[PDB]
């Protein structure tokens, strides 16, 4: 009866999450009016991790969705697997901010964070078992940096030891999307690091890398995109809601995979992901789907595990399998390519098999791996800060509507440490 | 009108076979143990007398 | 009159309890729903169920067993299953948040939660048990509620009872193949408890399994399904002496006075013979002879610790099946003039020997063989010290620079338990070194 | 099913109370003590009573 | 390919992600004083005295 | 012959009458039209009935209970409901005007319009009885009718019968739980009524069978029917050795006797075990050190009342079912040996056991299984002078600022009972504190 | 028997009397004609509580209809479920003053209370046990306050001991839309308080509140807050009229809230209220019915209770429910906020569960409180009249007509008194 709190920042939040909850209700058997049209008990096993049971059958999202202005959530509402959420769960205002993480954290973010906590407080309420919080943004906007940040603290004040679990979409390394990204990346990440358990960084560049040299597609579309980081969402979560032989929650992952409070920015991967002209070359087995589950190729962040070191990796298997080829491929990948695992922690491979696969595949993996390759990221990030902070561009809002130039500071000076102490962990010896 | 009833009890098709053949199989097995009375109580009359 | 409590703590402890309480109840003939078809038994008379199952006066029959995890999952999945009905609800004690791999979490905080409701079931087992043999306690070293809440009730129980047998089957991590990262914290945790509330402790591992069960067994596709029914076979065939009628048999007070030589020495490798596939007993013979050299083999332990590295301090073998004495002395005449197998001085005799005439029976949609005879081989030897050496170099090796030391911190624990369990092992290392020098 | 239970969602199968019913009309229903149809199932053996 | 493959593609395929169904032990079983509980045989006699 | 009379007063009564009268029909197999099944039997003697019901003729079994109320909701819900034909139409009475949970107004405005046609139906039902055990009046103390004309009807029927004894079910309120403001006051003064024209004073909480429905029948939204269910069974318990016949009998006339030392110490607690739902029923045993040991768990009252803080005093043990003289001697054995259970130094043998060959009968579409043992524990312990120091420290909080007395005032009442009823209870207090020291 | 007479006296009390008898007329099945409809033996078991039988199986609802203009009596014959009425029972005057308590009271006041106390007389007598009467007039105006201040007094004069409830609509700050308003409360509230049993007093801003942040409904309109007020006041008899596991009439909630006879003044509430278009995605329960009543935004009052002290609550649930639940949200909502409830009275809780919901609701509840927070509106209203008072403004419109200046100065130091009572039971300690 463990169950997590869904709370979908920003308009990119709110589309992810629109894609994770519709994915996850395809995989519940949750038809767009709410009520079950599956075809197992199963499903209703553990139906109350994301739902919860209205008096008339219906099923509500035990989900959040905020926004500074009601731009996107209308899009949520008027497109499909779009009626089953509550509409007393959007929370809005009436102006709205928009790639400004001041205004998104201390001006219009400040006003709308009662209605947003009274509403996160009522639904942990409802929970009895409430295992923590799952929150999806993305680093370099308003809401999603800004007011997503100020959720993460608040509900970390509110509750201390419930498993806050991030999913931040994060700048990438090329094509900008945004000019004060990193202004709002480095800004959000200052929190970040000392507000959340666990936090998957994901980028558009590598995903569309996916979604091109894996899955070729044409046209990706951002409908693809979502739902290659919403199965990732399902997949991560997969014990908490079927049975399987190996079972392990959000806090079984960030015991095995965090081994310093600051080192949690993970790199999330799902590898059953074959071009549709080549479904007829391929063999679904375990040794084929850890192959391309450890391939640097299948990462959905633009770091290279390659150049860096794994601390520690967790792979969240579905489907009816053998546990000793599973066993021997995750010892045989280190044993192999033992250069990229750094050999002071021995076997840093977690295993978690469950029974049930997804819906229209044999077996399935998701990855999840805390590599120190992640801090060319940071490094990308706080460069790209000081260019912008060494002349002070776009800072006249930022002390316009208050703040002063020590919070970037600040920021600026965590980013740094950070990659300091993941760069003396890449380089550190055995003994 | 039809009024709503419930339904309480009603047999899944396979619980209907399923009732009809252990009907039978335990008719069957009853019926051959009555057999292997039989010829036991036929084989005593003939000894019994004969001793 | 006697009786053998099976606790099973852990998912992995439940995993085990499954495949032990189906052979059980394929072994005494008791359907899923609770009650034998027939009365009589073969082999055993009567009452050869009291060892693991109780008489309700209605004819249900209820084992004495306390199926604990600290997660609605698994456990449920037994309330759900075929067993539902065999199965009391109050001897299925589930928690709510499981511990993660936490010794910390296990021990300290949500352990504390349900102890006193496993404890109060195991008091109400035992008050219907005229007299009690066994505390059957399965778990394993991988961490969470297998470790931490395994640790509190092994030493609430040793405190409330110890006129008592506490015997352990422990899933010992695997030299190399291991399913998480923490497990050499959670172990070192951990084995303190194993060493000073232990009568004995019988440690396996999953790889070892493994491959016996790719040689012997030729499954190539080996599973958890099929390591606990091995480990089950096991069980049986330990607890076969108490409820099955036989020859010379040996129940758990004679079979671990004749296995340990000293308190803290109380660790044996387990085997067990003829671990084989049906296609493969259509050939081979499986004599007494053949299945104790079997017995005898460096791969086919269930710990991955090579034997002639050290000294057999005992031997407890238990026969089940188509055994004879004469068979048995001529077995052990067999090994004990073998080069390869070295005693220590002061074990003059060091085999203690006991016969059962039931033979192992097997389960549908199994993988052993049913087999005329088998034999379960518990030695005592020095050579597990290879086990404790590679836990205690990846402990060190993760210890230097005090890696995921802040979860079990801030979760209750003082930062010297560490070092002092890593001081408790590296004793009984010290000890199991120059016990046979 | 196996969870604590609730009498009020467990009336009319499972899909909770009926239309302007009350306690008393709903749980007091007169019905006769049952007599058990052990044709299929299988009776355990008799311990006999306290008479016996 | 042939394009009717798409007036197949909704066709009912067996669904397995579930894996088979485990077979259920039927509830025959109920005790002697719950199964032949309030069940009286009633006759009635002469009992003749001189 | 050994014939009792139902007195069901209160919103309480009336429904716990309903449960309790559902009950007798069932074992008795009674159909609810008051006629035997004829082509059915129940068997069970000739007159084991007449203990509650009177024989017409014709076969009209009508009871011997007078349902009464100010009030024509809770009574013309029995006129309506599926019992219309058992009950004579002049037993069930209702007044017109609510009491409005004020003991003034139920015991000196409107008690007094109404106590002379109840008492009138008293003495025609005692003058049809041949030889009368006594009278059971069911009610509660928290307020109202149940308070107050109860009181009234005490009094008068202790006037006018005298040696006849009047035993009380009451539903005492709990420590915490209550659902009403006005509860300290009523309960006071008619306690304070009580103490000098009872015998027998049964005690029944709420939220202790609010507990007892969730930790035993898991049941984790109890409504007043299993609680009025689980009190039919007390009463159905205590009057069984009337009613039926086999071992050891206790008649109601000197269960006092047996019961209560002193002429002011008459409140016994309850307790019954087993308390099992339909699950956790046929996988035990269910013996009598089990079902003893049920009744002492303190978690197991039927008042919200630790017994640890306290000493016995005396202990009523009604079995019933498959129960040798053996077992309950063996038990109380067992009882008497532990310490924790503490009995008083004055009452070297505590114990009254009585036991009826007779099963406990299972109402059907209930929440209690059929069992083959039972037992009814009426234990006088003085533990429960904490439940009258709360009454007297909340009677304190509402008579310091003299809050809710302008209606006690204002509609019989003299300001003065009020302190009478305070120095009677604190008086209460002080023979308990002499009896236990 | 018990039945109760209801009295509407001017507009408002002619409107809101109108709403409530069609919705007891909607639950007891009578039709607008005036034949039964219904479906169960429950809806005409208890039918005498509040109609008479008539010759032709037709029932009329014992009700008596003042105003002293004809103009709203005539609305109220037109508006649906307005021909139920009988026309003996519509007592008008000819001319009429509204606003004005001295000609409501003292003026055309005088001579139509003989009629109305003729009517009184004889639906009291035509009565087996009379419970007692029920007026749902509402201070500010003219006929409302004044006219029905005669009624309560002349009717307290003949039957000094049966129950008798006053709703009262008094005013507010905001809606204001009368300027005489100070003057029309003042000089009733201690003629209320002299002679009512039970006053139940709503507020006009606080019912906007409800349907304005409770159930959206985008337009309140009139009608609604009509209904949320008839729903409180069919919530209160429901246990005369249906049964239920546990009991309360008037007569013991009076018992047990009221604790000196002075304070009287019920503050009301309503549970459940959910907007149209999340009424199907809510789980409605009896712990989240004690979550909608224990909240300030739901009060039918302006107060806020948090302001005060509670002395006692009234809690009359409706549907089928388990008692423990009751008992337990009941005492958990105590146990955590004690600070706000005194005490010096333990569990300061009266529940009540009748086993017949409303229609329309699974699941209902009434919430009654007893507030010590009550004192706001009346130190308001006090403060209003003293500002108008002060300097004599609008008093020449009271004076023409033989009222003294000292039956203001005594109306306002009563009323005073009854908010140094209140302020004396909310500090005073268990000593
Ligand atoms: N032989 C065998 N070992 C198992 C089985 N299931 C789990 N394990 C072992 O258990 C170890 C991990 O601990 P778990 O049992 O899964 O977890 P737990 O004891 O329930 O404690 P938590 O982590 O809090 O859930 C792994 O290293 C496995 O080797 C099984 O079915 N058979
Ligand atoms: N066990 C149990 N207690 C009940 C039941 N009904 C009411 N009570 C108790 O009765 C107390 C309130 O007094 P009532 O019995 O309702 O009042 P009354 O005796 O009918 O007299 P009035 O106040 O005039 O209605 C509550 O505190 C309840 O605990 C019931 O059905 N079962
Ligand atoms: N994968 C994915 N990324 C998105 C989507 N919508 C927006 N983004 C990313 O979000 C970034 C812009 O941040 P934005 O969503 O405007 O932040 P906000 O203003 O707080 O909502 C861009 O870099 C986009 O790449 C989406 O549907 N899918
Ligand atoms: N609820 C309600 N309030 C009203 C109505 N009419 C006026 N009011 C309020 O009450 C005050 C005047 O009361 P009014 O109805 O004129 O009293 P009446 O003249 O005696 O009927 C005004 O300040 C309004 O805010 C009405 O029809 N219903
Ligand atoms: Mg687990
Ligand atoms: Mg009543």
């Amino acid at each position: 009866m463990r169950e997590i709190v869904h709370m979908q920042a920003g308009q990119c939040g709110n589309q992810i999450g629109a894609k994770f909850w519709e994915v996850i209700s395809d995989e519940h058997g949750i038809d767009p009016t709410g009520t079950y049209h599956g075809d197992s008990d199963l499903q209703l096993e553990r139906i109350n991790v994301y739902y919860n049971e209205a008096t008339g059958g219906k099923y509500v999202p035990r989900a959040v969705l905020v926004d500074l202005e009601p731009g996107t959530m209308d899009s949520v509402r008027s497109g499909p697997f779009g009626q089953i959420f509550r509409p007393d769960n959007f929370v809005f205002g009436q102006s709205g901010a928009g790639n400004n993480w001041a205004k998104g954290h201390y001006t219009e973010g400040a006003e709308l964070v009662d209605s947003v906590l009274d509403v996160v407080r009522k639904e942990a309420e409802s929970c009895d078992c409430l295992q923590g919080f799952q929150l999806t943004h993305s680093l370099g906007g308003g809401t999603g940096s800004g007011m997503g940040t100020l959720l993460i603290s608040k509900i970390r004040e509110e509750y201390p030891d419930r498993i806050m679990n991030t999913f931040s979409v994060v700048p990438s390394p090329k094509v900008s999307d945004t000019v004060v990204e990193p202004y709002n990346a480095t800004l959000s990440v200052h929190q970040l690091v000392e507000n959340t358990d666990e936090t998957y960084c994901i980028d558009n560049e590598a995903l569309y890398d996916i979604c091109f040299r894996t899955l070729k597609l044409t046209t990706p579309t951002y409908g693809d995109l979502n739902h290659l980081v919403s199965a990732t969402m399902s997949g991560v979560t997969t014990c908490l809601r079927f049975p399987g032989q190996l079972n392990a929650d959000l806090r079984k992952l960030a015991v095995n995979m965090v081994p310093f409070p600051r080192l949690h920015f993970f790199m999330p991967g799902f590898a059953p992901l074959t071009s549709r002209g080549s479904q007829q070359y391929r063999a679904l087995t375990v040794p084929e789907l850890t192959q391309q589950m450890f391939d640097a190729k299948n990462m959905m962040a633009a770091c290279d595990p390659r150049h860096g070191r794994y601390l520690t990796v967790a792979a969240i298997f579905r489907g009816r399998m053998s546990m000793k080829e599973v066993d021997e491929q995750m010892l045989n990948v280190q044993n192999k390519n033992s250069s990229y695992f750094v050999e002071w922690i021995p076997n840093n491979v977690k295993t978690a098999v469950c029974d049930i696969p997804p819906r229209g595949l044999k077996m399935s993996a998701t990855f999840i791996g805390n590599s120190t390759a992640i801090q060319e990221l940071f490094k990308r990030i706080s460069e790209q800060f000081t260019a912008m902070f060494r002349r002070k561009a776009f800072l006249h809002w930022y002390t316009g509507e208050g703040m002063d130039e020590m919070e970037f500071t600040e920021a600026e000076s965590n980013m740094n440490d950070l990659v300091s102490e993941y760069q003396q962990y890449q380089d550190a010896t055995a003994e | 009108g039809g009024v709503a009833k419930i339904e309480t009890n009603s047999v899944t098709p396979e619980d209907w076979q399923s009732f009809s053949n252990e009907n039978i199989l335990k008719a069957e097995r009853d019926r051959k143990n009555s057999a292997d009375l039989r010829a036991v109580v036929d084989s005593l009359l003939k000894t019994t007398a004969d001793d | 009159m006697r009786e053998c409590i099976s606790i099973h703590v852990g998912q992995a402890g439940v995993q085990i309890g499954n495949a032990c309480w189906e052979l059980y109840c394929l072994e005494h003939g008791i359907q899923p729903d609770g009650q034998m078809p027939s009365d009589k038994t073969i082999g055993g008379g009567d009452d050869s169920f009291n060892t693991f199952f109780s008489e309700t006066g209605a004819g249900k029959h209820v084992p004495r067993a306390v199926f604990v995890d600290l997660e609605p999952t698994v456990v449920d999945e037994v309330r759900t299953g075929t067993y539902r009905q065999l199965f009391h609800p109050e001897q299925l004690i589930t928690g709510k948040e499981d511990a993660a791999n936490n010794y910390a979490r296990g021990h300290y905080t949500i352990g504390k939660e349900i102890v006193d409701l496993v404890l109060d079931r195991i008091r109400k087992l035992a008050d219907q048990c005229t007299g009690l043999q066994g505390f059957l306690i399965f778990h394993s070293f991988g961490g969470g509620t297998g470790s931490g809440f395994a640790s509190l009730l092994m030493e609430r129980l040793s405190v409330d009872y110890g006129k008592k047998s506490k015997l352990e089957f422990a899933i010992y991590p695997a030299p190399q193949i291991s399913t998480a990262v923490v497990e050499p914290y959670n172990t070192i945790l951990t084995t303190h408890t194993t060493l000073e509330h232990s009568d004995c402790a019988f440690m396996v591992d999953n790889e070892a399994i493994y491959d016996i069960c790719r040689r012997n067994l030729d499954i190539e596709r080996p599973t958890y399904t099929n390591l606990n029914r091995l480990i089950a076979q096991i069980v049986s065939s330990i607890t076969a002496s108490l409820r099955f009628d036989g020859a010379l048999n040996v129940d758990l007070t004679e079979f671990q006075t004749n296995l340990v030589p000293y308190p803290r020495i109380h660790f044996p490798l387990a085997t067990y013979a003829p671990v084989i596939s049906a296609e493969k007993a259509y050939h081979e013979q499986l004599s007494v002879a053949e299945i104790t050299n079997a017995c005898f083999e460096p791969a086919n332990q269930m710990v991955k610790c090579d034997p002639r590295h050290g000294k057999y301090m005992a031997c407890c073998m238990l026969y089940r099946g188509d055994v004879v004495p004469k068979d048995v002395n001529a077995a052990i005449a067999t090994i004990k003039t073998k080069r390869t197998i070295q005693f220590v001085d002061w074990c003059p005799t060091g085999f203690k020997v006991g016969i059962n005439y039931q033979p192992p029976t097997v389960v549908p949609g199994g993988d052993l063989a049913k087999v005329q005879r088998a034999v379960c081989m518990l030695s005592n030897t020095t050579a597990i010290a290879e086990a404790w050496a590679r836990l205690d170099h990846k402990f060190d090796l993760m210890y230097a620079k005090r890696a995921f030391v802040h979860w079990y911190v801030g979760e209750g624990m003082e930062e010297g338990e560490f070092s002092e369990a890593r001081e408790d092992l590296a004793a009984l290392e010290k000890d199991y070194e120059e016990v046979g020098v | 099913k196996l969870q604590a239970k609730d009498p009020v969602s467990l009336e009319n199968a499972g899909h909770g109370p009926n239309f302007m019913s009350t306690e008393a009309k709903t749980r007091f229903s007169g019905r006769p003590s049952e007599r058990k149809d052990c044709s299929t199932l299988t009776v355990g053996p008799k311990e006999g009573s306290g008479y016996t | 390919l042939t394009l009717s493959e798409l007036d197949e593609l909704n066709n009912k395929r067996p669904t397995l992600t579930y894996g088979q169904a485990k077979q259920a032990p039927p509830e025959d079983f109920i005790p002697a004083h719950v199964a032949f509980d309030k069940k009286v045989l009633k006759f009635n006699g002469f009992y003749k005295q001189t």
